[PDB]
RNA sequence: CCGAUAGUGAACCAGUACCGUGAGGGAAAGGUGAAAAGCACCCCGGAAGGGGAGUGAAACAGUUCCUGAAACCGUGUGCCUACAAGUAGUUAGAGCCCGUUAAUGGGUGAUAGCGUGCCUUUUGUAGAAUGAACCGGCGAGUUACGAUUUGUUGCAAGGUUAA
RNA sequence: UACUCGGGAGUCAGACUGCGAGUGAUAAGAUCCGUAGUCGAAAGGGAAACAGCCCAGACCACCAGUUAAGGUCCCCAAAUA
RNA sequence: AGGUUCGUGGUAGGAGAGCGUUCUAAGGGCGGUGAAGUCAGACCGGAAGGACUGGUGGAGCGCUUAGAAGUGAGAAUGCCG
């Protein structure tokens, strides 16, 4: 019958800038993933993109409660026999905070083609100034 | 009317897969260039396709009164025909089948 | 009676049952015989007593 | 009298092969695989005919929740207030109001807030 | 101006001049049907029912009595020699909305 | 009673061809048209084979020639497709292309949710248990005489004939 | 609902779970009995995936509503109660 | 014929109602202004199934009521092409 479905390009997508100072990693990532997915609008449609674009600054000051800064381990395998690598959450917050935020958030998006397409809308900076001043980005305050 | 002519060679002793590799070269080309292409392609199916093409051009000029210089090859395809079944004696007193295949060759020429 | 409207007495004739014509009739694959016995074989069964 | 099997088998098999039109490869040409494809398609349709209602209710609930969060309410609080006030509009129509006539949705949310606090 | 009415066990949104399909109703072609269960009247005056508004009703005219397209309900169980086939056709009634009160 | 996988093994030069030292075993193969009127003549080619012309009701009936299904092999085009982990579908669904036995129509489908073939045998099989390359035809509870039980019909302390 | 009379069968390889015992080592997805359930012959929801565990028994259609086990930060519907 | 109440998962298996194929008998039909067969469609019935229209085909075939069976195939390392 009659139920509204959006169309590609129908819904206006905005740009948001978020400060990541002192917020826990997962608690920031959940909010950002919900924003990206498009679940904050009454025009949500499961099979198309209606989410917004997110810019994250001060990524080097993300929080890690407990002792996660020294024994939260990230693994990679090169598919060669005995090719496992490990890295702590610390020294990954200091060297490559962008990878930390990116993979933490990527673990929360849907695991399909639309999720990969959504991940391309996330820009994260470890400093304080972004390169996208030409867009308009507006400040967003986490719930 | 009758702007096209065709010729067919039926039940020619040549496997269809070996003629459908030469006849793909001359599709949609001028008749002079197609004859030249068939002349310099050293396969075994070139003389047969060339003969069929020249017959098609000849009966396009004679019956329907068209111009040789203004012709192109519209359609060209190879269709299957009856196969002859033969045998080849393998080792240890048993034989294996051999398929001597034939084909039908068709070419259609027309005004540009 | 007219030969084009013959009607035998109701209840006096019935339809034969045919086994082994598909599973929709309830007498399909095994045809009312069960599974893998002596009584499930062609010409099977034992003497009367 | 002999009854030779003509015209009846092909007529029945062609119906299935026609029902399997649009499938990949031999699934739309050969009877044996087309029969399995048709049975599986019927079973899938039977099951999805029940899952469709569940999916649409989930979609309506998500849209209503998203629209209500903009009025400082959850979905849970809004539905409780609507049930407490005495309003019997289902999720489909609330979602419609949320998508288009948002003014009316905000009026209903005001009614729910009035009943909830009260 | 639109309204939300309840009919056939489910609610439907209507407007003047709109054509709707509902569950089978008692009435011949050309008759007039009145829906007295109105839940919400909107447009420049948002007055809601608790659960029904008031003596406000909706009137409509019958256009056609018929049945929908044919389904085919099929069930089977692998390896158990069980199949079941059955066709369905759902009756309906087609109306045209006249006025909203 | 059968109607060319049927009916004799054999509807056709069949106990033939073929197999075996021998006794012996043992096939496949029907249909132009009412009438050969079976394509004079012209063109390409060595020929085969084609394109015209002609006979014919029909040649898309041209010497396995009535009808001509499926597997299988091709030519053209409307929609989709080179960042994507797929028992291949089903439900939701935009875009593009059409226009029906006219009715809440047809074709293709970017994207999203769900989803481990069919049969047999098993306590239990998606099963790394078994069977099937695909398509077509053929292929399995029958008849005779007795026993017993239910239904129908005729007569009824009688009923009924066999040769 | 029982029972009696008559026509027709199939079945006699069972499986796991809770409780009570034996053999075993107070082992086994072991083996053998008593008792109740489910599977066999049962789809649907939860245990990630899952015959036997927990909830619950599919006549057909609906873009309607209330609940059971289990759950409400994101994948993923609902409390960053 | 109309109601009230209770029901309608299902393997082995029991009971009931039917669809379709070939032939026979009677009645009534259509067909060179085109039969059977074959091809394509978005039609009809609760299922097996049945029509209508158009192309090819070029001479036989339905319908109603009964009767008789060489009576319906996807599987047998099934037989033939
Ligand atoms: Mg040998
Ligand atoms: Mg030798
Ligand atoms: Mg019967
Ligand atoms: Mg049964
Ligand atoms: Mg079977
Ligand atoms: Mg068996
Ligand atoms: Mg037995
Ligand atoms: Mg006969
Ligand atoms: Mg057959
Ligand atoms: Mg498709
Ligand atoms: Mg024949
Ligand atoms: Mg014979
Ligand atoms: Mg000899
Ligand atoms: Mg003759
Ligand atoms: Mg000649
Ligand atoms: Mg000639
Ligand atoms: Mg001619
Ligand atoms: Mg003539
Ligand atoms: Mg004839
Ligand atoms: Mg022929
Ligand atoms: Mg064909
Ligand atoms: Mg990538
Ligand atoms: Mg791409
Ligand atoms: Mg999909
Ligand atoms: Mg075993
Ligand atoms: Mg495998
Ligand atoms: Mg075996
Ligand atoms: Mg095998
Ligand atoms: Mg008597
Ligand atoms: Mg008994
Ligand atoms: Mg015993
Ligand atoms: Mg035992
Ligand atoms: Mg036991
Ligand atoms: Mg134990
Ligand atoms: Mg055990
Ligand atoms: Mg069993
Ligand atoms: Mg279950
Ligand atoms: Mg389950
Ligand atoms: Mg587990
Ligand atoms: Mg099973
Ligand atoms: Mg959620
Ligand atoms: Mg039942
Ligand atoms: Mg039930
Ligand atoms: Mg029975
Ligand atoms: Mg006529
Ligand atoms: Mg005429
Ligand atoms: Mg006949
Ligand atoms: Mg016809
Ligand atoms: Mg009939
Ligand atoms: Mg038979
Ligand atoms: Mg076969
Ligand atoms: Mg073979």
């Amino acid at each position: 019958r009659t139920t509204y479905m959006a169309k590609p390009g129908e819904v206006e997508r905005k740009w948001y800038v978020i400060d990541a100072t002192g917020v826990s990693l997962g608690r920031l990532s959940s909010e950002v993933a919900s924003i990206l997915r498009g679940k904050n609008k009454p025009q949500f449609t499961p099979h198309i993109d209606t989410g917004d674009f997110v810019i994250i600054i001060n990524a080097g000051k993300i929080g890690l409660t407990g002792k996660k800064a020294t024994d939260k381990i990230y693994y990679r395998h090169s598919q060669y026999p005995g090719g496992l690598k490990s890295r702590t959450a610390g020294e990954m917050r200091t060297n490559n905070p962008e990878k930390l935020l990116e993979l933490s958030i990527k673990g929360m998006l849907p695991k399909n083609s639309l999720g990969r397409q959504l991940f391309k809308k996330l820009h994260v900076y470890g400093g304080s100034e972004h390169e996208h001043a030409a867009q308009k980005p507006e400040v967003y305050e986490l719930r | 009317e009758v702007t096209s002519a065709k010729a067919v060679a039926k039940t020619v002793r040549i496997a269809p897969r070996k003629a459908r590799i030469v006849i793909d070269l001359i599709r949609g080309k001028q008749v002079g260039e197609a004859i030249a292409i068939l002349k310099y392609t050293p396969r075994s199916a070139s003389p047969i396709i060339e003969k069929v093409l020249k017959s098609a051009i000849a009966n396009a000029e004679h019956n329907y009164d068209l111009d040789i210089n203004n012709l192109v090859v519209e359609e060209a395809f190879v269709d299957e025909g009856p196969t002859l079944k033969r045998f080849r004696p393998r080792a240890q007193g048993r034989a294996s089948a051999i398929n001597k295949r034939t084909s039908h060759i068709t070419v259609v020429v027309s005004e540009v | 009676m007219k030969l084009h409207e013959l009607k035998p007495s109701e209840g006096s004739r019935k339809e034969r049952n045919r086994v082994g014509r598909g599973t929709g009739s309830g007498n399909g694959k095994t045809s009312g015989r069960g599974h893998k016995g002596q009584k499930a074989r062609s010409g099977g069964g034992v003497r009367l007593g | 009298p002999r009854v030779k099997g003509g015209t009846v088998t092909r007529k029945r098999r062609k119906k299935i092969v026609k029902l399997a039109k649009g499938y990949y490869g031999s699934k739309h040409l050969l009877f044996k695989v087309a029969n399995q494809a048709v049975m599986k398609s019927y079973q899938y349709a039977y099951r999805d005919r029940r899952q469709k209602k569940r999916d649409f209710r989930r979609l309506w609930i998500a849209r209503i929740n998203a629209a209500a969060r903009m009025q400082d309410l959850s979905y849970s609080k809004l539905m409780h207030g609507l049930k407490l006030a005495g309003i019997d509009i289902n999720r489909k129509m609330l979602a419609d109001l949320a998508v288009n006539d948002i003014a009316s949705f905000n009026t209903l949310a005001d009614s729910a807030k009035k009943a909830l606090a009260k | 101006m639109y309204a939300i009415i309840e009919t056939g066990g489910k609610q439907i949104k209507v407007e003047a001049g709109q054509e709707i399909y509902v569950e089978k109703l008692a009435g011949e072609v050309g008759d007039v049907v009145t829906f007295d269960k109105v839940l919400f009247v909107g447009g420049d005056s948002a007055k809601v029912g608790v659960p029904f508004v008031d003596g406000a009703t909706v009137t409509a005219k019958v256009e056609k009595q018929g049945r929908a397209k044919k389904l085919t309900v099929y069930k089977y169980k692998p390896k158990k020699n069980y199949h079941k086939k059955q066709g369905h056709r759902q009756p309906y009634t087609k109306l045209t909305i006249d006025a909203i009160n």
